[PDB]
């Protein structure tokens, strides 16, 4: 929780950038599309 | 046919089926006379034959006698003299592929394999031609996006070729149309579309103006103006 | 009769619509033939044409022991350039399942002379043609014609004929042709009989475009295509549903295994075109997954042992069992003993379903609800 | 045999040497992107990994796309040879043809671009919540590192109120700067291994433009020899 | 045509087309029973074609200096240039233009293959105006036909090759034209002056064909001056480089 | 051979080598008889002229030939008119490629163009058809493989492919078998192998016992015993 | 090298080379219309050959011991050993030396396929 804790701290020192600041990068760093299924039974995939 | 057209003075078309055969009775005939044997094995007059039949069928003062030719293709080889010879004669072109019958739209024309000569701006108008360059562009698009459609998925596609897949499939399915004669084993009633009525319909898929219609609205509806009564009564059910 | 009679025109025929069932999954199902049809058995050397011929002569032992003339199918088999001892294990064959009662052989073996090489398969047809002239069928096989073009292209040759293509005489189209279009099914009028063709045809180097089977293939009215890679696979008989094809169509197949072949040839397109990417299957997409292993089962569900033909009683659950994804769960190297532990089940606890698909021929709804929850109460199991 | 299918033939080995070329080029582009996220990463790694320096399950990292080479092959074999957690689709397969029952979380669609701390802390939060991660005597991380330009080695890494929040976020880092050195590997390995594939694709066209040549000058010799002996 | 050629005036001969004239000689000699050489063919049909086609000439002016200019067509079955008539007209002629149906149904018009035509002689026939602005058009086009591979990647191609590929494109479009409309060199070179300079980049590929049919009625309408003289001279002097630079953007920038 | 089988009643076996000549000594001659040449040069009683010798061997009521028949095949084309003729002619049929000699297998046998009439579990017992049907599968998914091979490598290949691939490259290698008339010039000492013996190795190699031994061991081998004994050697070495 | 061989004499014969003379053998038939086989090369091509390399033996102390030992040459277009004539002679012939252009060109040199090539009397003529 405590590097979740760091990721929402840093979306709020990213999203309070100027609009104009936030180059692709930035935007790029905010789109993870990874998906989790826990383990053979497993359930439905989950998003991150 | 021609009696018809000089001493009828009405336009006839006339089948020919196959013309093919026409050649290969031909190569037959002229073996058998003793002429030496050309190419793969044809008459040297094969040009000269298959002109003096194809060239009584054209347009006259009095009358057009149209022409139907189905052509055998040996060994779907386009190259063989024969059909290399037929082709040079006619100018429109229709595939009855069973490409698309094992996915089940009837005619089983292939928009794309098939052409013609008067798909030209003089004849049918810009209105046309613009329409049907953008079709065989979308099918087109669609026919080289297979590979990535099925060794990944369609969500790997763009929001854009995404959007070109969907109205590809649309305009797919909506090339397929129930015959006037089908009527009795496939029961579908049948019809008949004009050419407006065929353009203008597909200039409004193309513009996106009945994307909010599923695909199935298209599959056998002769004209727009039923693939919204169609998608209203399949919603309804 | 004379051997070169004109064949019927026309007006006397009637369009076909009755079964020539052989037995075989990968024909009545995916290729039907029918009589009054014409059905050309091309392949390779040693890829199983003469089989195919055979388990559909073995197949007619069910109705020609029958009562009803209407449906028992005599044989005649036209072995042009065989050996004398192929003909012998193959009338031990006949002899062993009963089927000589119902079958002429005629033989223009390799030691014949060429004349009577070029003649037996004219003959053999107007011995069919009395068949099919007083009411009854036939099913004539002609193994092979190919070697009927080579006696005809001797004879043309020393008569000093100028050849044609492949030295072939230039004739050649005009002497397969009146021999295999005098199969014909005749209407009411003419006595209702019908005389089926199964020309074999052998291909050099998988070519079709020599000049025999160029010829043959555009006098037929469908093809069964045999192929050595699918042979080595353990596809047998390796039939290439996708270069195999009939012109007659549904017209000729059996209501019930039509009802499925339908979704089953579909299925198999489908298969067809994702093929390429068979062997990569873990990385593709869900759909082509899928498509894979349902085509897959599917075409290991049509293999099927030699001189064992089937029912379409016994057909038709089992087409059903596959197009319906219940087989998607049975890993692919049980499918053999699925088909085998399946109708065993079938004839015994549910023999009603086969004695009505047997005697109906169609496919009822209270009958196909049925047989899917006679085939859930048989994968569970399984 | 026949000239149709020899020029088929070619023209299929053509289109494979051409998919394979693109393949190269893109795994060239695609490089720089992913060299300069190792550098940096690592260049991070440096600074946590000093205070361990100073004083005192497993985790398996593959992408889920093939046509890499080795890349899993290699990872799937030094993990087995320790003997769990997979980022990925392909050492998933791996690991569970072998070993089903050991496989308790898997993650995948992360790989199709560079890392971000984000997909490592939602790894992370995901994995100490469902897992507990932190309570096992022991963690490692099995991922390659690009050694050379045109080489990688699989590689084990160990992962040992300051102390939670400092393994905590340890985790995280490490996460990342695995990563980031087998998208690196993979990009490289997807560079060189198309090459090898595009020049094999240009011996197989070196034979078949033999075999092509001697199957014209047959199919020309006999056609002539059949219209000669008609002629005769 | 050898009438024009030698009473000192300027003959085209379009031969449409050559390969049925090969089929209409293979008839005459086999019905003859002269003895057939490859593909059925007679002996000595490269006799025939060359003996047609090198009557074409450019005359001195000891003979009136008059020219007969020859366009043989030729069918090619499957685009296949192995078959014995093409390769005996293709070593006959002094240069080749390659149409190709992949072009063709992609909607290109002229589906002129630029990389495998060829003119060994008109380069030093061409005209200055064009070839001054044209001269890079062959290296432009020929970056465009390998990036053509890689483009429908994206945002990982990496400048250099994102120039390429925004240029080439628009050149390709500006090389299509409707059937029917030839153009005078006034209108063709202003137009490769606009591609080749990178112009047009500021312009959607989609709206190419609006922008050569305006371009064209502004300097007819605002610097004919310019056209007259690229007409009167045939080659642009340093001023008027910099006179079509300057119309070209102040078109460009207001279109 | 035929008054040995009808007058005197013995067991015969023919040996002939090569019966391709017959032919050709046909062909040869058939030109200067004035004939006009058949197919890609061969007389028009190839199919005649053979089959009058051909039908003499053979077994009868008074007595049994076995023959053994070699038959050329010229410029290695099986498909030429001779060899082609030749194959409806034999109840079993070996195919030698050269193929399968470069890669050093002797005796180059074929194992797919090889057939029997005798493969039918009826005669040669089920074990033996599932273990031959089993090496054909092998072999052939070894065969379809060889593109991927050669430009991609062996890593894409799932891991039941890279499975049969080794297997396959085993099977291949242990048809390979020493003759002890080739020894003057293979130096390898010859080794004749039961059927039992030959059944009951490549079973135990379907079934995955030999996965740990390297394929050298099997090379010009006899049976799987000696494939133990060769892999202990090249182990203590 | 028959009059060696037959007087007691061991005798031995380069032949550089066998296309050729079949080369010149098709050219003497089609000039004499004989129809061409494959190859377009007459039929009797391979008894042009072997009545000319049988006549290599090795003969008994009842004739005199004498020997005629033949080394023909042929040319492979495109390194095919698969064509009619080289064919024919592998046939004919106890053994084939196949010389390789790639270890040619590597500066492997005599260019000795070990592999292809094979002396089927072999190790009764080597020195023990
Ligand atoms: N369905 C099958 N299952 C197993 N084996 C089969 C099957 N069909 C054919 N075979 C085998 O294939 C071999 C060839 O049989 P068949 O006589 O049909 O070949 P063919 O096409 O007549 O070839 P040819 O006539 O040229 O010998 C036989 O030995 C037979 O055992
Ligand atoms: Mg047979």
């Amino acid at each position: 929780s405590y590097a979740a804790y760091l990721n929402v701290a840093a979306q709020a020192i990213r999203s309070s950038l100027k609009t104009e600041l936030q180059t692709a990068s930035v935007l790029n760093r905010s789109q993870t599309d990874a998906f989790y299924t826990q383990y053979a039974s497993e359930p439905t995939p989950i998003t991150k | 046919a021609e009696y018809f057209r000089d001493e009828e003075g009405q336009d006839v078309l006339l089948f020919i089926d196959n013309i093919f055969r026409f050649t290969q009775a031909g190569s037959e005939v002229s073996a058998l006379l003793g002429r030496i044997p050309s190419a793969v094995g044809y008459q040297p007059t094969l040009a000269t034959d298959m002109g003096l039949l194809q060239e009584r069928i054209t347009t006259t003062k009095k009358g057009s006698v149209t022409s139907v030719q189905a052509v055998y293709v040996p060994a779907d080889d386009l190259t063989d003299p024969a059909p290399a010879t037929t082709f040079a004669h006619l100018d429109a072109t229709t595939v009855l592929s069973r490409g698309i019958s094992e996915l089940g739209i009837y005619p089983a024309v292939d928009p794309l394999d098939s052409k013609s000569r008067l798909l030209d701006a003089a004849v049918v108008g810009q209105e046309h031609y613009d329409v049907a360059s953008k079709v065989q562009e979308t099918l087109q698009t669609y026919k080289s996006l297979q590979d990535i459609i099925a060794i990944l998925g369609m969500d790997e596609l763009s929001e854009q070729d995404k959007l070109t897949v969907e109205r590809a499939r649309k305009i797919q399915r909506f090339l397929s149309q129930p015959f006037a004669v089908a009527e009795v084993f496939t029961g579908i009633p049948g019809k008949l579309v004009r050419l407006k009525d065929t353009v203008a319909s597909f200039k409004a898929v193309l513009e996106g103006k009945y994307d909010n219609i599923p695909e199935h609205a298209f599959y056998m509806v002769g004209g727009i103006e039923d693939v919204v009564a169609k998608a209203e009564k399949l919603a309804a059910e | 009769s004379r051997a070169q009679v004109k064949a019927p025109g026309i007006l006397p025929r009637r369009s076909v619509h009755e079964p020539v069932q052989t037995g075989l999954k990968a024909v009545d199902a995916l290729v039907p033939i029918g009589r009054g049809q014409r059905e050309l058995i091309i392949g390779d050397r040693q890829t199983g044409k003469t089989a195919v011929a055979l388990d559909t002569i073995l197949n007619q032992k069910r109705w020609n022991n029958g009562s009803d003339e209407s449906k028992k199918l005599y044989c005649v088999y036209v072995a042009v350039g065989q050996k004398r001892s192929t003909v012998a294990q193959l009338v031990q064959t006949l002899e062993q399942h009963d089927a000589m009662k119902y079958s002429i052989i005629v033989a223009a073996t390799a030691s014949e002379a060429a004349p009577l090489q070029y003649l037996a398969p004219f003959t053999a047809a107007s011995i069919g043609e009395w068949f099919r002239d007083n009411g009854k069928h036939a099913l004539i096989v002609y193994d092979d014609l190919s070697k009927q073009a080579v006696a005809y292209r001797q004879l043309s040759l020393l008569l000093r004929r100028p050849p044609g293509r492949e030295a072939y005489p230039g004739d050649v189209f005009y002497l397969h042709s009146r021999l295999l279009e005098r199969a014909a099914k005749l209407s009411e009028k003419e006595g209702s009989g019908s005389l089926t063709a199964l020309p074999v045809i052998e291909t050099q180097g998988g070519d079709v475009s020599a000049y025999i089977p160029t010829n043959v293939i555009s006098i037929t009215d469908g093809q069964i295509f045999l192929e050595a890679e699918l042979f080595y696979k353990g596809i047998r008989p390796a039939i290439n549903v996708g270069l195999s094809v009939s012109r007659v169509g549904s017209a000729a197949q059996v209501k019930a295994l039509k009802q499925v072949a339908g979704s089953l040839k579909l299925f198999l397109a489908q298969y067809r075109e994702v093929a390429a990417f068979a062997q990569f299957g873990s990385d593709l997409d869900a759909s082509t997954k899928q498509t894979l292993v349902r085509g897959e089962r599917l075409t290991q569900l049509l293999k099927q042992n030699q001189y064992s033909p089937l029912a379409t009683e016994e057909q038709v659950p089992l087409i059903y069992a596959g197009v319906n994804g219940h087989l998607d769960g049975i890993e692919l190297s049980r499918i053999g003993e699925f088909e085998s532990s399946f109708l065993s089940y079938l004839k015994s606890n549910h023999n009603e379903l086969l004695t009505e698909i047997r005697e109906k021929g169609e496919l009822s709804k209270e009958l196909l609800a049925s047989l899917k929850s006679a085939t859930e109460s048989f994968v569970a199991t399984f | 045999a026949t000239l149709k299918e020899v020029e088929m033939r070619l023209k299929s080995i053509k289109n494979i040497e051409k998919i394979t070329k693109t393949m190269k080029i893109v795994a060239s582009t695609r490089l720089s992107k992913a060299e300069k996220a190792k550098i940096s990463a690592k260049k991070m790694d440096e600074a946590e990994q000093l205070f361990y320096k100073n004083a005192e399950l497993i985790v398996a990292i593959t992408s889920d796309k093939g046509l890499c080479g080795s890349i899993h092959s290699q990872l799937a074999k030094a993990v087995r040879r320790h003997l769990i957690v997979t980022i990925g689709d392909k050492i998933k397969m791996q690991l569970l043809r072998t070993h089903p029952n050991n496989i308790k979380l898997s993650i995948n669609g992360i790989g199709k671009d560079a890392p971000t701390f984000q997909e490592s802390a939602l790894i992370a939060d995901k994995l100490l919540s469902v897992m507990k991660a932190g309570t096992y005597p022991k963690i490692s991380i099995f991922y390659n590192d690009p050694v050379s330009s045109l080489s990688f080695e699989p590689s084990e890494k160990p992962i040992f109120n300051v102390p939670r929040d400092l393994f905590e976020y340890t985790l995280a880092n490490q996460m990342l700067t695995a990563m980031a050195q087998g998208y690196a590997a993979e990009i490289s390995a997807r560079r060189n291994a198309m090459d090898n594939a595009s020049k094999n694709a240009g011996d197989m066209i070196n034979r078949y433009s033999i075999l092509y040549n001697r199957t014209r000058q047959a199919v020309i010799t006999n056609e002539l020899v059949d219209i000669i002996t008609g002629a005769s």
